[PDB]
């Protein structure tokens, strides 16, 4: 037979495998972004769509 | 590569840096439209200022 879900009964299981990562996840290594602005704001195309 | 930039807004500054180091390592022909300039021909005694 298969194991039974151990949410699908009332007991209380005290040990259980728990997921996680080996190492924190906050590196310090954040996203940094070069923003590049319209050269001329007359030209900017605001059309379609 | 026979490269044509006909305009160089919203271009990285690192791709820029890549574009040239291209013309100098790939020898890549880079042509710039998007440039206008005046031009003066030096005599070979007044050199270049």
């Amino acid at each position: 037979q298969v194991g039974i879900p151990k949410l699908e009964v009332d007991h209380i299981s005290f040990s259980n495998v728990v997921s996680m990562m080996t190492a924190n996840i906050r590196t310090g290594d954040d996203m940094a972004v070069e923003r590049v602005n319209p050269d001329d704001v007359r030209a900017i195309n605001i059309r379609n769509a | 590569v026979h490269m044509t930039i006909n305009e160089r807004a919203g271009m990285s500054k690192l791709v820029a840096d890549n574009i040239i180091a291209s013309v100098i390592k790939s020898n890549w022909v880079v042509d710039i439209l998007d440039i206008e300039y005046t031009a003066e021909v030096m005599t070979p005694s007044e050199g270049y200022t």
